[PDB]
């Protein structure tokens, strides 16, 4: 049978902490996905279109994570696109057909599976025209590309070359677009809050609740075409981590960071131990970086660097320790002979 | 006095009282006069123009002033279309407390320690020449003092015969007693 | 013979819900041209422009659907173009001479069918003319397009690969041109030409309404929106649509054959679950769709946003038999009731 | 007075007046009697900068003899809603409302130069006091309630009780920049 929506995010609970919301959106869409691909096509039942999604979320936030995950237990094919090197249909780089040649070619170009296949498509918001009106000038790797994705989003037929061109139809391929929309906080918080100077006036973040409310209107001022965004009707946000979250990105999923550095320290005979205290001073420290998860790493990198640099010379070392002393202050970690 | 110059990032350098009323705020500082009053209402008009649906804060520091004046000001408030929020700095007396309370309700504001006064007017003008004119001059103001108390017991939600009382003498009244007094909804702090 | 327009209006009714003075309009400016070549003797000295249509209106507001309609019941050479792979002929992409080769192919390459034939082209205010490039070496997406697609409006002779693998002479004097767009800077474009206001007591004061301001689109206007003004000339038809209404929106989310609610009742289906909305339920649906600005397409992403909690959960819940959406599932963060 | 033009560098140039070249590093002047017209300037400035910014401080210099209660109080009232922490510093001299809205600076960051001099005392005339002995006495009040309210602020700004208040401002008490510290009007002293 299909796999519940439950178990998808039980699926992704291993490696992505936090984010519900986009979580449960994206396997409610797989599980629809599945449904349409077994419903009957022809007859007196209705033909279901697909619900596209957007995924909204700050730097290190875990988009990219989220399609990777969801990608292990997929059984349909599934790609990892690139709107950076998306072009317009006559100027040079990667044409939006190349989309639909990489679903084919995973699936050993057999049409049949690549036209069931979901598609992630990454930086989705570096194609936005920052002008918010018709841009002044032709916007090959912005503007354009969003007119051509219309129809590919959509469906239609496309036409891309052999393994004589093939032609797939993209009417079931779910479509999955993520991108950090950085300064779509600004657009957010100038609709809703009256912002001025004087009593009674708003001054100034808080991208978590601001992404929250977001509306099309705000991808509208960012960049987006609305005939793209009305193409994209799930928008799923993804919220920024907080201290919490933090801290258990650092050792509870699969390839957690900590784990990761266990390993490192596994390659030699030595363990790697950390504290309470410093996963959350680490985690406090992150923050501050406005990087996301990616700020853990940093951290833990820093303080570990004269450590690591030492680790293959000391001999008879069994046990590393790293305290809160040794994130808050520029102490060495204890060593266990 | 030298007013401070500012620059709006978009540059234009404004001084700082034209780029507070690109915000929709504008200022009555000191007596009431026919220049002082038409200023604001030149503010109200050209602010209703710019944008007829976003509230316009008029900021009140004064200590009264001209009945005619302070007309001026109260029937360009109640004609434009966008709300007028009113906030007493420092003081709102005579009428500068009329204006104060002529806001629109629920969004006439005062500071904590401003002080807001109400009275009976004095003088609309001398009262000379022969017992004729003087008669004439005194029923005038009998109507102006009844029409200033029928309005501001309308803003207040009192009786007419509330203020009647209340404006005999100088009635001081604090940020809170103002509130329950009706002449503001609420008091600012932060 | 030749369906009249209360016929085509009456068959576009089945199929788009709303926009009537558009139906009106395509319907007589088919029917005038079909007409107009039974009869040729026009040939006089009275030069019965080619009525070509242009069909301006906000996203999901029905362009596609109505030249689908459209072409579907007028039993004629129709092709649907998308002006996103248009591109100038000596550089990769579609030159707009494939339009003419897909006509024949709609027509077993009989050309005395596709030169009479009917020519839609979506998303035209795509290849608008702009400054001199960034992404400089030829405006190649744009006025080129422009012009190509001109030269083929306008009575010409196009040169098309045979039927099999000795090209085919197509006139184009006799195919219909349907060209529709969202052009999003005409708005503003309007609304300098208008919107002066005033100041004072006596003067008059005052989003974008811009139904009205589509309602009183000027040449000029799609001019300063990037279109030639050569081509404007040769669109005279201007048919504009309206944003849907409540009403119009209730209707698309229920009346047609694939509906939102029939698509997700049938969703539901998949299961063994009863999916029942209520009438508040469909009027705050379609507010919420309009206040979205994205036409009948902001009407699935309230649907799906309001059923989420709920598709998370059905294959779990045993014993549901039906589940009612009340508006206060869509107006206020409320489940379904479930009866079990 | 002319006051002199400076030429701010940026990213071009841009000539300001010297006390606008100031308020654009967040420096606001009170200087001379506190009046409607130079208190509401004060308010201007400090509106404005909040807007700027809302994180960074404010500096209030304060070179006042005193001036009017109300038009120090629109000041007052002003500096503690905007969120923006208002620095405070005497420069030669804060007596009166002066002193009070040096005290009025966020504690912690009310400064004074080491020769400025700082002085306390109860109210004086608000207004006239003319008319019928029934109009006498309401003005009477009003300045007892006025008198009452300057020392319970200024007791809470300098965390004294309110007797110790009402007795040092019964007359002008004058303060040095060290015994303002001592008394809770000013927390440092500035010298280099
Ligand atoms: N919610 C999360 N749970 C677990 N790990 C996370 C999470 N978010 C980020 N990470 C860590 O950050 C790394 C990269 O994050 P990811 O690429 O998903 O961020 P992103 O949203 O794609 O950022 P960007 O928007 O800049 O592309 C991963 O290797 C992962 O370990
Ligand atoms: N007038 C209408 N009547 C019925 N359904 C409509 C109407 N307008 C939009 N829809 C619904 O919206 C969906 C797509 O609309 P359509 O593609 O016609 O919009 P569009 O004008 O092509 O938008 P765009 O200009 O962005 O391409 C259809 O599946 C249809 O169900
Ligand atoms: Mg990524
Ligand atoms: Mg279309």
């Amino acid at each position: 049978k299909l796999p519940t929506p439950a178990e998808i995010v039980a699926n992704l609970n291993d490696h992505v902490i936090g984010q519900e919301q986009a979580k449960k959106a994206l396997a409610v869409s797989v599980y629809n996905h599945y449904k349409r691909l077994r419903h009957p096509k022809a007859g007196a039942n209705v033909e279901l279109s697909k619900s596209n999604i957007l995924l909204i979320g700050p730097t290190g936030s875990g988009k990219t994570l989220l399609a990777q995950s969801l990608a292990r237990k997929l059984d349909v094919p599934f790609v990892m696109a690139d709107a950076t090197t998306l072009t317009e249909a006559g100027y040079v780089g990667e044409d939006v057909e190349q989309i639909i040649t990489k679903l084919l070619g995973k699936c050993d170009f057999d049409v049949e599976k690549a036209q069931r296949g979901i598609v992630y498509i990454d930086q989705i918001d570096k194609i936005s025209r920052k002008s918010d009106n018709p841009s002044i000038t032709r916007d090959v790797s912005g503007e354009g590309v969003q007119q051509a994705l219309l129809k590919l989003i959509e469906g239609t037929v496309a036409s891309v070359p052999p393994q004589e061109f093939i032609n797939v139809d993209t009417t079931n391929i779910l479509f999955i677009c993520g991108g950090a929309f950085a300064g779509l906080e600004k657009v957010i918080r100038q609709r809703t809050e009256k912002g001025g100077i004087g009593f009674g006036a708003s001054v100034h973040a808080d991208i978590t609740k601001l992404f929250g409310i977001v509306e099309p209107e705000d991808l509208i001022k960012f960049g987006l075409i609305p005939e793209l965004i009305g193409r994209l009707p799930v928008i799923a946000t993804l919220e920024i981590l907080d201290e919490d979250a933090l801290i258990n990105i650092l050792t509870e999923p699969k390839n957690a960071l900590v784990k990761q550095y266990q390993a490192l320290f596994g390659m030699e005979n030595v363990e790697l131990e950390f504290e309470e205290g410093a996963l959350r001073s680490i985690a406090r420290q992150a923050m501050e970086r406005k990087t996301g998860a990616r700020g853990l790493r940093s951290i833990v990198e820093r303080c570990l660097l004269d450590t690591m640099y030492r680790l293959p010379d000391l001999k008879g070392l069994k046990k590393v320790v790293v305290g809160k002393a040794v994130i808050e202050e520029g102490r060495e970690p204890e060593l266990v002979f | 006095y030298l007013v401070p110059t500012v620059i709006e990032q978009s540059e234009r350098a404004f001084d700082i009282y034209s780029r507070l009323l690109k915000e929709r705020i504008v200022f009555l500082v000191g007596p009431v006069t026919d220049e002082s009053a038409n200023l604001v209402v030149a503010q109200l008009l050209f602010l209703e123009s710019e944008n007829p649906d976003k509230d316009i804060f008029f900021y009140i520091n004064s200590p009264g002033g001209s009945v005619t004046a302070g007309m001026s000001i109260y029937d360009t408030m109640n004609f434009i279309k966008p709300d007028v929020s009113t906030l007493c700095l420092g003081q709102a007396a005579s009428m500068g407390a009329f204006l104060l309370s002529a806001g629109e309700k629920g969004k006439r504001f005062a500071l904590p320690n401003s002080r807001i006064m109400i009275h009976q007017p004095l003088i609309s003008g001398g009262l000379g020449g022969q017992a004729s004119d003087i008669e004439i001059h005194a029923r005038e103001l009998l109507k102006i003092k009844e029409k200033l108390n029928r309005l501001m017991a309308k803003h207040c939600d009192r009786d007419l015969a509330d203020l009647e009382r209340d404006t005999d003498r100088d009635n001081f009244m604090s940020a809170e007693e103002a509130k329950e007094y009706g002449l503001i909804d609420q008091i600012l702090e932060n």
